[PDB]
């Protein structure tokens, strides 16, 4: 999934003009509703899915980088272990989540030659990054204190 | 130029808007037919903020009326100012919401929202440089909450840059008129906290208290409450329309008021108030207005500001007055009640002054306060919400219209998080 | 020919410009419509002086000024006011909303789209000039437009014209009274352009002038009009040497030669000595010694800072009216004798003196009395820092929690740009604490 400007967009799902809603399960916490969750059985499948996702990502050029990113990106892998000793053990014992996050780089505006739509994208990116910095500092202070 | 678009939804919003239009028109001098009959030349200088031209030297307000019951539309048309509005802007349906948030938000409102949005696009396209929107509605009701929230969401989606305001009447603590107020109020606040840019919290109990204690009326009706609210609404946006020594756009108020994005709930106030037959005793001046303005009895939010701290505050004066007196009075108020002001904002009073006072008021002042004590209001609703959600008192009416318990749970959690944020600053100490 | 260009930015600048141009039109005998009937009665002279007014074919005089703002109200008061026929119709309004006390809006998003028109108008005015001497920019810290657009305009002017002088008059935030909760952010951000590109910046505070009006002039409820009239008197006294004859004359280059010992120390204070009501105008001689002693009184400073806590590094005195050099020499000797006024060891001379014959004028409906002698002092002291220190404290108290920062970030500003400016400010203050240490 990608976060472009406070909207979640799916990448493996083909061209879909609509956005995806964010809802909080009372027990499992935040999540995104109707994310195209795809299974895999061969390395070729995940490789092709990764290629398609990188292709469909929104990317624009600027003075700092010919191919910069205009959106935060999140890659998630859900992995299940099934122990099937029929005499003793049970299946679906362990479920694990692996998350890999690529964040957009802070924009300095005047140094990047941003203008028009690029400037608004930079502003939204900076707002998100500042919020991230505030939580990080707060959470660090909180765990350090207690 | 700064054009505002005005929307009204539900019985409460429509009646408030009718009274408000009957006021602004006098301030600018417009006859009920539409023609202009005034005396000063400043009245037409900025009339385009609210009104559009029409060929016969006529003025039509830039308003939109919304409901799902023809009764309120009929009442508004069959009235003193019914002929001032454009007929095409009367959008309505039949088989109203019936005090059900689900019917307003999902089932019935979803049909009429497209027509309402078409009218809104047509009205906004003609504006030269649109400033923002404003919408009047009641949270405890049906039609108002659902359709207002849906329209706010859609308009924010389409016009992300402009300002959105709201003058919402919240459920009162004790004077109640609907049995399922908490569900609608919670579900509405869950979206208001996210989408809009400012919100002014009105409560009927506070208005009745002002009417009976200050104005000394004997049989207040909803007309007087609409009067007070209209006075405040007109006073907030004066600096767009008349010249002054210190202007204050809506965006400037937004920047100076809210310190963080989620804390955009305000308590409004207006001064003076002599109750008549006692105007000859009170000497009207700047310190008298400041004394009446910061008093607790005057507040319209039905919440005591002494139980928290003022995150910040803004005062808009209208009259011909000296700047030193204003600055000295605001400094004195800040220094005297030093406990009730947050300590990590060195100066937390925004000031504006305009030269043209109301028709017959040598002076006037409007007050917009942002204080932690507002959390009390939300807590009340939350408590009542739990008392009816633990046993699912009236839930099936909502679930029959396409909802689920998860929606209620996330709304309750979001409002509780709001209460926790406001409570984070309320206590003293904190400091550096 | 001696010529200057005035730029007024923001509401404060425009109002100060109204008061200023009222005074200038009164001084040279120009009616509000631009006509000058006295030429028909006098029959000669260049009394329609080129320092501020340009003369067309039909005898009309048009001032050399540029007004700028991002909202239409304040200038629309002038487009339909008493002076509607004086100015050129090109007044450069932005037909949109205002910066809303946001530096980023006034420097990045909304501040542009009107900068090019301003530069074109200034180009036309400078090209029409012949011997341009300097720019006089009026603005105010704490406002979105007056900070951001002033920064952008000053940067462009420094890039474009380069070697011309650029003075600056500004309304600095007061220690206690204020009218906005985000003033410190705007002032600290504005520090860069006034530090790097400006050539000499004068500071003014509202609290100081309120006190002066209360005590000297006996006005209990003053408004902004009195403030602007006093500032206009100061600016006129500064610029008078370019216009009228005098025994000792001082150009703008003289100010920039005698008041700035080093490039980064160009922030002097200004005072005007004979401020007195008509009722108290009697009972007092108002001689040269009295008015020049009144300048050093700490209570008459135009900024709420105590000069006694620092050291005087330079002083310019500008006299108007019936003044003789013997008296000013005696006054300078007397001031040098006193001990409360401390001069740095590396400036044995200290004083520069200028004298002009034209006495100050009186506006109808004013508050200042008619006087025969007037003085304006421009003093470069090390007390200023103190005021800066106070403002810095406020900034820190709001930046520890990142309050109001998202408004700035959402309009193109980056967060780190805050911190840099603060550090820059700290650097200037330290260089105003070493330039005064006694030599060893
Ligand atoms: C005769 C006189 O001047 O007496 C005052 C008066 O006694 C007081 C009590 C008035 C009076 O207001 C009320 O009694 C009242 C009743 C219900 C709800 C709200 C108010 C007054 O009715 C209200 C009236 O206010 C106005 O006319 C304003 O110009 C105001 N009017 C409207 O809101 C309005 C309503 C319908 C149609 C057109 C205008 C206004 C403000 C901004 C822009 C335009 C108009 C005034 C000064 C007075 C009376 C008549 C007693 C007050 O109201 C206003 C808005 O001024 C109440 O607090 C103020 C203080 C005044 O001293
Ligand atoms: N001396 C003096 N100061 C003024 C006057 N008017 C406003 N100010 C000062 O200006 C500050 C407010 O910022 P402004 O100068 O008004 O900024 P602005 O020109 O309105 O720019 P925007 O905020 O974008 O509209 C206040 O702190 C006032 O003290 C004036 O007439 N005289
Ligand atoms: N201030 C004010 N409140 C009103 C008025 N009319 C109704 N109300 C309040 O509105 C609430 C009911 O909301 P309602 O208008 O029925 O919502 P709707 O059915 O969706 O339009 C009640 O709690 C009333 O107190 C009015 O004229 N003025
Ligand atoms: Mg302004």
């Amino acid at each position: 999934m990608e976060i472009y400007c406070e909207r979640v967009r799916d990448l493996l799902n083909p061209k879909n003009k609509g956005n995806l809603r964010v809802r909080e399960h009372p027990l499992l916490g935040p999540y995104v509703e109707d994310l195209s969750k795809l299974a895999v059985t061969s390395y070729n499948d995940i490789q092709d899915l990764m290629d398609s996702g990188n292709k469909a990502r929104t990317v624009a050029a600027t003075n700092m980088n010919e191919t910069s990113s205009r959106s935060h990106a999140v890659f998630n892998i859900i992995f299940t272990q099934k122990r099937h000793d029929a005499e003793t053990n049970i299946t679906t014992e362990k479920v694990s989540k692996i998350s890999l996050v690529d964040l957009a780089g802070s924009e300095r505006a005047d140094s990047t030659g941003a203008k028009g739509t690029r400037l608004k994208e930079g502003a939204n990116i900076n707002k998100s990054l500042t919020t991230l910095g505030k939580v990080i500092s707060a959470l660090a202070e909180m765990d350090s204190g207690p | 130029m700064r054009e505002i678009v005005h929307i009204q939804a539900g019985q409460c919003g429509n009646q408030i808007g009718a009274k408000f239009w009957e006021v602004i028109s006098d301030e600018h001098g417009i006859d009920p037919t539409g023609s202009y009959h005034g005396d000063s030349d400043l009245q037409l200088e900025r009339i385009n903020v609210y009104y559009n031209e029409a060929t016969g030297n006529k003025y039509v307000p830039r308003a939109i009326l919304v409901d799902l019951e023809p009764g309120t539309m009929d009442s508004v048309r069959s009235g003193p100012f019914g002929q001032i509005f454009r007929p095409d802007n009367f959008v309505f349906g039949q088989s109203g919401a019936g005090n059900n948030w689900a019917k307003g938000h999902y089932t019935e409102g979803a049909e009429l929202v497209d027509s309402v949005l078409d009218v809104v696009r047509k009205e906004s396209e003609s504006c030269d440089c649109l400033q923002g929107f404003q919408l009047t509605h009641s949270l405890g009701g049906g039609t108002g909450s659902g359709m207002g929230t849906l329209l706010i969401s859609k308009i924010r989606e389409e016009y992300p840059d402009r300002i959105m305001n709201t003058f919402s009447v919240m459920p009162s603590p004790k004077v109640s008129d609907t049995v399922v107020e908490p569900y609608n109020a919670t579900l509405s606040v869950h979206q208001l906290v996210e989408n809009t840019d400012e919100t002014y919290c009105i409560d009927n109990e506070a208005l009745y208290d002002i009417c009976f204690r200050t104005l000394k009326l004997t049989t207040p009706t909803y007309g007087d409450l609409n009067h007070l609210v209209s006075a405040t609404m007109s006073g907030v946006t004066t600096c767009l329309r008349f010249p002054g020594q210190l202007n204050a756009d809506l965006r400037k108020l937004a920047v100076n008021m809210v310190p963080f994005p989620r804390l955009h709930f305000f308590m409004p106030g207006f001064a003076p108030l002599t109750s008549r037959g006692s105007q000859q005793y009170r000497a009207l001046t700047v310190p008298e207005l400041t004394q009446q303005m910061f008093d607790s009895k005057n507040m319209m939010a039905a919440c005591d500001p002494r139980h928290g701290r003022y995150l910040t505050v803004a005062a808009i004066f209208r009259g011909r007055m000296s700047m030193k007196e204003v600055d000295e009075q605001m400094l004195n108020v800040q220094n005297k009640n030093s406990s009730y002001f947050v300590e990590w904002i060195p100066n937390n009073v925004k000031t504006a002054v305009c030269d043209i006072p109301p028709r017959g008021l040598k002076m006037s002042a409007t007050f917009i306060g942002n204080s932690t004590a507002i959390q009390e209001l939300f807590k009340r609703i939350s408590e009542q919400f739990t008392a009816m959600f633990r046993r699912k008192a009236f839930l099936h009416w909502y679930t029959g219209e396409g909802m689920d318990e998860m929606e209620f749970t996330e709304a309750e959690s979001n409002m509780n998080d709001l209460v926790s944020e406001y409570q984070q600053y309320q206590d003293a100490t904190a400091d550096e | 020919m001696r010529e200057c260009i005035s730029i007024h930015v923001g509401q404060a600048g425009v109002q100060i410009g109204n008061a200023c141009w009222e005074l200038y039109c009164l001084e040279h005998g120009i009616q509000p419509d631009g006509q000058m009937p006295s030429d028909k009665t006098i029959g000669g002279g260049d009394d329609s002086f080129n320092t501020f007014f340009s003369e067309t074919g039909a005898g009309k005089h048009v001032p050399r000024a540029v007004f700028v703002d991002l909202e239409p109200t304040v200038i629309d008061e002038v487009r339909t006011g008493t002076y509607r026929q004086l100015f050129h119709p090109e007044q450069l309004i932005t037909g949109k909303e205002d910066a809303a006390n946001n530096y980023a809006r006034g420097h990045y998003t909304i501040g542009k789209e009107i900068i090019d028109l301003v530069l074109d108008r200034i180009r036309k005015l400078a090209d029409q000039c012949t011997g341009l001497q300097g720019f006089l920019v009026f603005h105010s810290f704490g406002g979105g437009t007056g900070s951001g657009f002033t920064s952008l305009l000053m940067e462009r002017l420094s890039v474009d014209y380069g070697k011309k002088s650029k003075l600056e008059f500004s309304i600095y935030p007061a220690p206690q009274v204020s009218t906005a909760v985000v003033e410190p952010y705007n002032s600290i951000l504005t520090t860069h352009t006034t530090l790097e590109h400006s050539d000499c910046a004068f500071m003014v505070d509202n609290e100081a002038i309120y006190d002066i009006c209360r005590r000297n002039l006996d006005i209990e409820r003053p408004t902004y009009t009195n403030l602007n009239r006093l500032i206009s008197q100061i600016v006129s006294s500064i610029t008078a040497s370019l216009r009228f004859d005098g025994a000792l004359n001082v150009d703008l280059t003289e100010f920039q030669t005698n008041l700035v010992p080093y490039p980064r120390i160009h922030f002097p204070l200004a005072t005007y000595a004979p401020v007195i009501s008509a009722e108290k105008a009697y009972h007092e001689q108002l001689s040269v010694a009295e008015i020049t002693n009144a300048c050093f009184e700490p209570a008459n400073q135009m900024v709420k800072c105590d000069p006694r806590h620092g050291k005087y590094m330079a002083c310019c005195l500008l006299y108007r009216g019936d003044v003789v050099p013997k008296d000013v020499n005696a006054a300078i000797a007397t001031i040098k004798t006193k001990r409360s006024i401390q001069f740095v060891d590396w400036c044995p001379t200290g004083f520069k003196v200028g004298i002009n014959y034209q006495p100050p004028t009186v506006v109808p409906g004013g508050d200042l009395a008619k006087v025969q002698r007037a003085v304006c002092m421009l003093s470069n002291t090390t007390a200023i820092a103190e005021a800066w220190a106070r403002l810095d404290h406020k900034f820190d108290l709001m930046y520890a929690k990142r309050a109001f920062v998202h408004w700035y970030v959402g309009e193109g500003m980056e967060e780190g740009e805050f911190s840099e400016a603060r550090e820059d400010m700290a650097a200037l203050e330290k260089d105003y604490e070493e330039v005064g240490v006694d030599s060893v």
